[PDB]
């Protein structure tokens, strides 16, 4: 009182120095159950993948998609993310994802990354410089490896120009290196473009197959569709938290009601654009949002000269929650609100300090 | 497989009135009780509502369709701009079990119908985007609002038993929302799909205007009045 | 080639203003626990120009 008045003495009467309000719990996130997860399994657990210059496209658009498992498993040995870090893409997402997927061998894993040249990233493969998104990649050699050799897998070689980022080239055409026209026939400037993989099971570490997907996100205009599983937690009630049921975020304390939500509606506001219902996206039950308790407080004094001892009021707050002042002497409630550090007797004199609904309080202690 | 035929579908193309049809939910908030105004795109009052007895029809911003349907004729809708290959084309068939909604490249004949002995209206689906598949939407008055903003395409429905002869009841009813589509194309023109056995149909269509509309909320949320707040003076 | 000179990598949260990190500990950037032990998830924060 003194503070806030700015003197040393203070008067009889009765003074508003702060406010008090019920401080959150903890904190609560709902979301509804999850589902339609992309299908990351059947890409690369597949049991046959393509050839380098053949590589198998995927689109991948409208699901969940969890890459917490795909970084937590150490069975991949290359995982390369350029455009961002493994550990965000749970956070932000684009509007669509592409993967190619073909087999190379263990020494080309560096070629297919942004500003690489070889073989193959000039004849089967092209990143651009700007790429943006992760390269995984796992050796193969008890799979695509055979004893009698995988000549099924082809890589080419062979072409005048280099290829186009995201650009696939499949032409069996023969090559002609020098300026002697061929008829299809290979002949001394004339060759095959295309050559087999001589993979075997004792080849060489470097020489051995390797399995390996290149994911590329893509944010076109059109709304993102494709990103990880929002977290959840449970709810509680009869105590003032806060809430972030659906992309709705706001404090209060949460009971049961009993309002009949028509089946499509998701919350509720009564007049001046407040929210009071909420239905939880999980159970599917209609709840009540109410703020929890505030008001200001206010001192009754005698007078500095006469004593050194006061009384505490609190506006409108039931006297459930006051919390030294927590206990203090005996405690009062009123239709005024709560009063600490007086008695209330029986008999009725003239009013000296007025404190609310017919009642107030004078110095006699107070 | 699709053929133009011989007779061609010359429609009467006639003009009725809208009287007070074709209110919709705006949000999904839950109301009780209460009168809220609101600004948005809808079919104004006593308008002036075309009615067909298979037409290329432009979409403008959003449109209000109505069918007094008998036995299940009408089966579809498309929607696109070139309706061929050149651009992304919306398909939505509701055939005996399920919908089913499509996002491709058709190649749609010049005049697509549904056939009888599942789709042949299209030489070819190419390129296809998104798929959608559902329970079926559908005396019978079936009325649809559909509206495209900002790569939303919004559907809403509602069915009525009606017993009235010729024209739409005097009377409200407002349409609850059915479906939303999160894919962006910027749609132009539709066209009706009709499954006429190899060997009479009347809908009506009208054109949504952005306005002021002032709507009654009763105790359980459900809309029961309207107001039209550019009309006439007294609605003023 | 200079290669006196290093910069931070990884940090587990970022940096109040004017102040100073020269520790060089292990980086979990996994959820397996490094404990002291480089290898898959574990980085060293500094890297060299
Ligand atoms: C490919 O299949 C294997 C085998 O089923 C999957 O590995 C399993 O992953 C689950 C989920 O983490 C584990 O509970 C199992 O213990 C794993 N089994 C083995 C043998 O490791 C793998 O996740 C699949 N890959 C994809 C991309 O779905
Ligand atoms: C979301 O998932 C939960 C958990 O699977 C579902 O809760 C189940 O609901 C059924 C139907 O009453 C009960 O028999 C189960 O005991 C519930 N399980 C749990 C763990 O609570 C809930 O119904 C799902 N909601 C939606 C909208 O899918
Ligand atoms: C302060 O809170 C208590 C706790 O709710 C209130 O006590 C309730 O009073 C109503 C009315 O008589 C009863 O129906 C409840 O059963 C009581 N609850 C409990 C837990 O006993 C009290 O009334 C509140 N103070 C004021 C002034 O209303
Ligand atoms: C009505 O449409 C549904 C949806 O396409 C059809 O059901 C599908 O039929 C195809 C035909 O090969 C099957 O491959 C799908 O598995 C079916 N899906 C479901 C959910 O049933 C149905 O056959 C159609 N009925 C008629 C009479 O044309
Ligand atoms: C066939 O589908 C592809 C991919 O869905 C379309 O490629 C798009 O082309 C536009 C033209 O500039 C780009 O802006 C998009 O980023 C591309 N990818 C998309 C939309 O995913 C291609 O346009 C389609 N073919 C036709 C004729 O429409
Ligand atoms: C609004 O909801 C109330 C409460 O559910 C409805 O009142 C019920 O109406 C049915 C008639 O079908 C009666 O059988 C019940 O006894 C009524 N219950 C109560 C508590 O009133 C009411 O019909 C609904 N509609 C309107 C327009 O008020
Ligand atoms: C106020 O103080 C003066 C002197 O300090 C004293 O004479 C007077 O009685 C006091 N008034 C009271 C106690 O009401
Ligand atoms: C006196 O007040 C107390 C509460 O302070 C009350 O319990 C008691 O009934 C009152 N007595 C009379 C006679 O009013
Ligand atoms: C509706 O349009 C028709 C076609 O011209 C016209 O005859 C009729 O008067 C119009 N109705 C109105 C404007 O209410
Ligand atoms: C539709 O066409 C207009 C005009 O050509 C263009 O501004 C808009 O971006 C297009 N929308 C698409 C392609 O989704």
């Amino acid at each position: 009182t003194k503070c806030t008045l700015k003197s040393f003495t203070v008067e009889k009467g009765i003074y508003q120095t702060s406010n008090f309000r019920v401080q959150p719990t903890e904190s609560i996130v709902r979301f509804p159950n999850i589902t339609n997860l992309c299908p990351f399994g059947e890409v690369f657990n597949a049991t046959r993948f393509a050839s380098v210059y053949a590589w198998n496209r995927k689109r991948i658009s409208n699901c969940v998609a969890d890459y917490s498992v795909l970084y937590n498993s150490a069975s991949f040995s290359t995982f390369k993310c350029y455009g961002v870090s493994p550990t965000k893409l749970n956070d932000l997402c684009f509007t669509n994802v592409y993967a190619d997927s073909f087999v190379i061998r263990g020494d080309e894993v560096r070629q297919i990354a942004p500003g690489q040249t070889g073989k193959i990233a000039d004849y089967n493969y092209k990143l651009p410089d700007d790429f943006t998104g992760c390269v995984i990649a796992w050796n193969s050699n008890n799979l695509d490896s055979k004893v009698g050799g995988n000549y099924n897998y082809r890589y080419r070689l062979f072409r005048k120009s280099n290829l186009k980022p995201f650009e696939r080239d499949i032409s069996t055409e023969i090559y002609q290196a020098g300026s002697k026209p061929c008829n299809g026939v290979e002949g001394f400037n004339c060759y095959f473009p295309l050559q087999s993989y001589g993979f075997q099971p004792t080849n060489g570490v470097g020489y051995q197959p390797y399995r390996v997907v290149v994911l590329s996100f893509e944010l076109l205009h059109a709304p993102a569709t494709v990103c990880g599983p929002k977290k959840s937690t449970n709810l509680v009630k009869n105590k003032c938290v806060n809430f972030n049921f659906n992309g709705l975020t706001g404090t209060g304390v949460l009971t049961e009601s009993n309002k009949k939500f028509l089946p499509f509606q998701q919350f509720g506001r009564d007049i001046a654009d407040t929210t009071d219902a909420v239905r939880d996206p999980q159970t599917l039950e209609i709840l009540d949002i109410t703020p929890c308790s505030f008001g200001g407080v206010s001192v009754i004094t005698p007078g500095t000269n006469t004593s050194n001892q006061v009384a505490v009021l609190y506006q409108g707050v039931n006297c459930t929650e006051v919390p030294v002042y927590s206990t203090g002497s005996n405690v009062f409630q009123t239709r005024a609100g709560c009063l600490i550090g007086a008695e209330h007797v029986n008999n009725s004199y003239e009013c000296d300090i007025p404190i609310g609904a017919g009642i107030c309080a004078s110095y006699q202690s107070i | 497989q699709c053929v133009n035929l011989r007779t061609r579908t010359q429609l009467p193309p006639a003009y009725t009135n809208s009287f007070t049809r074709g209110v919709y939910y705006p949000d999904k908030v839950f109301r009780s009780s209460v009168l809220h105004s609101t600004q948005d795109l809808f079919l104004p009052f006593f308008s002036n509502v075309t009615w067909f007895h298979n037409p290329v029809l432009p979409f403008n911003d959003g449109v209000y369709f109505a069918s007094t349907e008998k036995s299940n004729i009408i089966r579809g809708w498309i929607f696109g701009t070139t309706l061929d290959s050149k651009t992304q084309s919306l398909l939505i068939v509701n055939n005996a079990t399920n919908v089913v909604i499509k996002v491709c490249e058709f190649q749609f004949c010049n005049d697509p119908f549904l056939d009888v002995y599942e789709s042949g209206v299209y030489s070819s689906a190419n390129n296809c985007t998104f798929e959608y598949v559902s329970q079926p939407f559908l005396k019978n008055l079936r009325e649809f609002v559909f509206k495209n903003i900002d790569g939303y395409f919004k559907i809403y429905s509602k069915h009525t038993p009606i017993n009235l002869v010729r024209d739409l009841p005097q009377g409200f009813s407002a349409l609850e929302p059915l479906v939303d589509l999160p894919i962006g194309i910027n749609i132009t023109r539709f066209q009706t799909l009709l499954a006429l056995h190899r060997s009479a149909a009347a809908y009506y269509v009208g054109y949504l205007q952005p306005r002021t509309f002032l709507l009654k909320y009763n105790e359980n949320g459900t809309i029961t009045d309207a107001v039209d707040c550019a009309l006439d003076p007294l609605s003023e």
